[PDB]
RNA sequence: AACGCGAAGAACCUUACCAAAUCUUGACAUCCUUUGACAACUCUAGAGAUAGAGCCUUCCCCUUCGGGGGACAAAGUGACA
RNA sequence: CCAUCAUUAAGUUGGGCACUCUAAGUUGACUGCCGGUGACAAACCGGAGGAAGGUGGGGAUGACGUCAAAUCAUCAUGCCCCUUAUGAUUUGGGCUACACACGUGCUACAAUGGACAAUACAAAGGGCAGCGAAACCGCGAGGUCAAGCAAAUCCCAUAAAGUUGUUCUCAGUUCGGAUUGUAGUCUGCAACUCGACUACAUGAAGCUGGAAUCGCUAGUAAUCGUAGAUCAGCAUGCUACGG
């Protein structure tokens, strides 16, 4: 029901193993087909290599990965017709928190393996220091209404 | 219909005992179509009941693993 | 510390005991270590007596009732709970108004009559 | 209109159970008879109005329950019109036995006393304002506030059907605990045929 | 057809495996259940009368 | 002894066990108190077209009612309840002993 | 007899005439086969218990071979479970319509 | 609102389709009347129903008469099914 | 249905533990309730009050009515026929064919897996001489008879997916498994067209799918399935129910 514009945003649990919200919805974005017990523990086995490039604990490197992830320009298409109608967005921090965890498990399936006990390991440790994979996210809105600021 | 008699058809086979007496003809309208064959009365032709009209077409010994069923043409189906 | 106390959960129900001394885990004189694989919600298990600290101070002796084992699960968790509000509701404002006692708030949803399997509509082979 | 039965929308809800026997083990036979015995008992009746039935079934006591909404000429004299339906109880089963009646005061209350007589006052095809203005105007200073009944399959000669009804007041005709009965009948005219959906209240 | 293979089921049937269980109300083969022996459409009529045993429509 | 008492609806079958369940009170009968076992029903899940019209599809309901009454002190002076005929529409005689 | 090697005595074998679904229960009971056996095998003793298995019928190359002119035989049965190999027929009297897409 | 549609089980049937077979008061629902009142089971030839044949030639009681309330349809004609 | 009794094989037996869950009858919510800025314009908002929080939830009568929407192929009946056949009867074919466009689902394209073996946990439902447990026979499909008893009490059936020790490395390889020959294993007067297995043989597509187009806002999408109806014999069709 998205005619009435804003709906509530929907609400996370902190897991008992970090205390923070965020790890579980790091839980609850690695979750393909909603694979609970599959997934979740294989994300487990897949900090491992996070965790073997990166010696500082996960509650303090996956504040850090996603901080080069968050934006402060991002673009929502506003009608305007014959216009490029790239509007730059300063996010709100609900959608910022959410648009910089959005494109982490998206990414993890085009490396050189295809499994997932190392496809989340994979991904995250390249992801931390705004090169790439998932900082498209936020270092391509960056190059995307800038080289054309004529039309916000 | 039990492989308790693995089936011959015992009216076919008990009309070819009732045509393996005397000479066997060659076209009847009969069916000849759920019978099964073994090669003891072979060189006689049988019309089989395609449907349409009962045409003949005569058992060999190179019959035997199988039914009188699929002799007749059934349909003239030819298309494209 | 003796005190009785249910709960259900989909198709599933139980009911409880209490008994003094520490607090332990006896579903069916075994453990729901082994019995809940994924080992997550057993975690925030403990957070139904974790506002009000018995969890390693009250033993349950839980007996668990029917359905799918992990609907099993999260009868107890209320069952532990009525049984909780008559032993310490020291603590009944975090466990009525945050937690423990409260309900069933919602379950599955049926195949919903009238479509396919659960609001699915069958599939138009029109535009 | 592309509605549903409205008799249909109170089963069990508002209304009792016209069936209240208990055939559970071997109901395929022993339902036969009863529809063997019932696609004459109507036609014997000679329009007579009837209300509704209400069969029992208790240890092969099926007992038949028709209403006949004109009485007399189903009791005759002290069981001579009465034994007549009691004979064929004996002749078309083995015992079927002990036939009632019963009478209806008021006589135009009840839904199907009107639709079965609202269609026999539609085959001569005199007066259908007057018949039924004489019906419904009555049917209030009988005690009603809402009658709704329609004149539908191909009145005065026609080759196209005109429906024409009367309705007026205050209708709640879909609440769930309200007893409302409902009704069809086949009165052709060997052109079309009169299907009467009719609506009384109180 | 109809009247012709109804005494088809009435009677002993040629091959009784064919089932051909029609109505009195109907002629119909096609939606009559085993405890029916009747199409479901004059039977929802009678299941309004009180011949069928007590079936409600709607409200769930 | 087992005295299912059985109908299509409850409100039948209640007041059909309330006679059973009272006429053995005032009789030399230790009658067990009202226990209805678990009631089935049947869904006829007919489609509610004519010929074509899919997605148009009707559930009906019919339902049994079995319960469970049992007295323990059988005498012939009491037992009226059991042999004398009363309201015998649903209640087929499911007297068991 | 030209199966491929580097693979196990249930993963080499499953692939010539006379083995395949068959390492999992025939051909894997009949022989002292294990789980990896695999192109380092010492097959001069461990091939000589199996090679005395592995020419037991004429599936080495030639069943196929016996099936042929038994697919000619049923064609001089003259029956469909040869006629639809020769005639784009599904032989099991199967599907004819669009979505037979492999055997026309 | 047509598309795993009507069809919720196509060796026979289903089949509504067609061809052979041998028949048109019909496999039927059966009225009246001759009421011939049951070839109510099986051998032979025929796809098989179908054609030649022996058959539980009668059954529920009473005014005292062998006649039926219930009796197979062997014919049928007016039909129509 | 086993806290506490022991002879727990839990005969879940003695008693009937049966206290609680556990199977059927009854009521609990109502912006009833307190603070407002919200001023009276009724509310709504903010909380905590009840188990439930703002109809707590789902439906249903879908309104007076629209599209002559389909079907005189479920029935009728206003018409015409039709009356050696537009009635037929049987079994022969076929309804499933075949250059095939659209549809629709199934299942693969694994290593968040496969597979070996394990361990589960199920709900709902079926049963009237039947479930088929189980002694059982066969690697197999499926079969040799008895048990029980019309059932809160008897059979399905241990459901799996979760995970646990291992082989492959992402690949068409061991991923699963179309297409075909052998077994006659089966119910059925009768399995070629036109039934099913799993076991032998064949062992394939197959790289997650363009443009398009579908639903899904939580137990939902998606996923693993379990039994039940139509039914001699036959489901990727249908209804529920678990996870």
């Amino acid at each position: 029901m998205p005619r009435k514009g804003s709906v509530p945003k929907r609400d996370v649990l902190p897991d008992p193993i970090h205390n923070s919200k965020l790890v579980t919805k790091l839980i609850n974005k690695i979750m393909l087909d909603g694979k609970r017990g599959t997934a979740q523990r294989i994300l487990y086995s897949a900090f491992d290599l996070v965790e073997q490039r990166s010696g500082r604990d996960a509650l303090e490197v996956f504040e850090e990965a996603i901080n080069n992830i968050m934006p402060v320009l991002e673009v929502k298409a506003r009608r305007v017709g014959g216009s490029n109608y790239q509007v730059p967005v300063e996010v709100r921090p609900e959608r910022r928190t959410t648009l910089g965890l959005r494109w982490l498990v998206n990414y993890a399936r085009l490396r050189g393996e295809k499994t997932m006990e190392d496809r989340l390991a994979n991904e995250i440790l390249d992801a931390a220091n705004n090169t790439g994979g998932a900082v498209k996210k936020r270092e391509d809105t960056h190059k995307m209404a800038e080289a054309n600021k004529a039309f916000a | 219909s039990i492989k308790k008699g693995p089936f011959v058809d015992e009216h076919l086979m008990k009309k070819v005992e009732a045509q393996e007496g005397s000479e066997k003809k060659q076209v009847i309208k009969t069916w000849s179509r759920r019978s099964t064959i073994f090669p003891n009365f072979i060189g006689h032709t049988f019309a089989v009941y395609d449907g349409r009209k009962h045409v003949p077409v005569y058992v060999t010994e190179d019959m035997v693993g199988h039914k009188l069923g699929e002799f007749a043409p059934t349909r003239t189906f030819k298309g494209h | 510390v003796e005190y009785r106390g249910t709960g259900r959960r989909k198709n599933s129900v139980a009911r409880v005991r209490l008994v003094p001394g520490e607090g332990n885990i006896t579903v069916n004189n075994r453990d729901v270590r082994e019995y809940l694989p994924f080992e997550s919600l057993i975690l925030d298990l403990n957070q139904p007596f974790d506002v009000t600290e018995t969890k390693g101070n009250y033993d349950v002796l839980v007996n668990v009732h029917g359905g799918g084992f992990t609907g099993q699960a999260q009868a107890i968790r209320h069952g532990i709970a009525r049984a909780l509000l008559e032993a310490d509701p020291e603590y009944r404002g975090s466990l009525k108004r945050a937690g423990l006692l409260t309900r069933d708030p919602r379950m599955k949803e049926r195949k919903k009559p009238g479509l396919k399997a659960a609001r699915r509509s069958p599939q138009f082979s029109k535009r | 209109g592309q509605k549903i039965n409205p008799i249909g929308l109170r089963v069990g809800i508002i209304r009792d159970w016209e069936a209240k026997w208990y055939a559970e083990k071997d109901f395929a036979s022993l339902l036969h008879e009863d529809l063997k015995i019932r696609k004459f008992i109507d036609n014997e009746l000679k329009e007579a109005s009837v209300s509704h039935v209400e069969i029992e079934r208790a240890a092969n006591r099926i007992n038949i329950a028709i209403h006949t909404g004109k009485p007399g000429m189903v009791i005759g004299k002290g069981g001579s019109e009465i034994e007549k339906l009691r004979n064929k109880l004996n002749a078309l089963t083995d015992k079927k036995v002990h036939i009632n009646v019963i009478e209806i005061k008021k006589v135009d209350l009840d839904a199907r006393l009107v639709a079965e007589n609202i269609a026999r006052q539609l085959e001569n095809r005199a007066s259908f304002r007057r018949v039924q203005k004489q019906a419904i105007t009555r049917a209030m200073k009988l005690g009603a506030k809402g009658i709704k009944t329609q004149v539908s399959g191909r009145l005065g000669g026609a080759d196209i059907a005109r429906a024409e009804q009367y309705s007026e007041g205050t209708v709640p005709l879909h609440t769930l605990r309200a007893d409302i009965d409902y009704a069809h009948a086949e009165a052709d005219t060997t052109y079309g045929k009169l299907g009467v959906k009719v609506w009384i209240y109180r | 057809a109809k009247t012709s293979m109804v005494a088809k089921q009435q009677k002993k049937q040629k091959y009784a495996v064919r089932e051909y269980t029609r109505c009195e109300r109907c002629g119909r083969p096609h939606s009559v259940y085993r405890k029916f022996k009747l199409c479901r459409i004059c039977f929802r009529e009678l299941a309004y009368k009180g011949q069928i045993p007590g079936v409600r429509k709607a409200s769930w | 002894i087992r005295i299912r008492l059985k109908a299509y609806d409850h409100r039948v079958i209640d007041q059909s066990a309330e006679k059973i369940v009272e006429t053995a009170k005032r009789s030399g009968a230790d009658v067990s108190g009202p226990i209805p076992l678990p009631t089935e029903k049947s869904v006829y899940t007919i489609i509610r077209a004519v010929h074509k019209y899919k997605d148009s599809r009707e559930q009906f309901e019919q339902r049994t009612h079995k319960r469970l009454i049992d007295i323990v002190n059988p005498t012939p002076k009491t037992v009226d309840a059991l042999m004398g005929l009363n309201l015998p529409s649903g209640v087929d005689i499911e007297i068991k002993l | 007899v030209d199966i491929p090697r580097e693979k196990r005595v249930v993963i080499s074998l499953t692939y010539i005439y006379g083995i395949g679904t068959s390492t999992a229960q025939k051909i894997l009971e009949e022989a002292n086969v294990s789980a990896d056996t695999r192109v380092k095998d010492l097959t001069d003793d461990e091939l000589g218990r199996i090679r005395e298995v592995v020419d037991g019928y004429k599936v080495e190359g030639d069943l196929r071979r016996e099936t042929n002119l038994n697919i000619k035989r049923l064609m001089e049965i003259s029956s469909y479970r040869g006629i639809r190999h020769r005639r784009g027929l599904p032989v099991r009297g199967q599907k004819t319509k669009n979505n037979a897409r492999t055997r026309k």
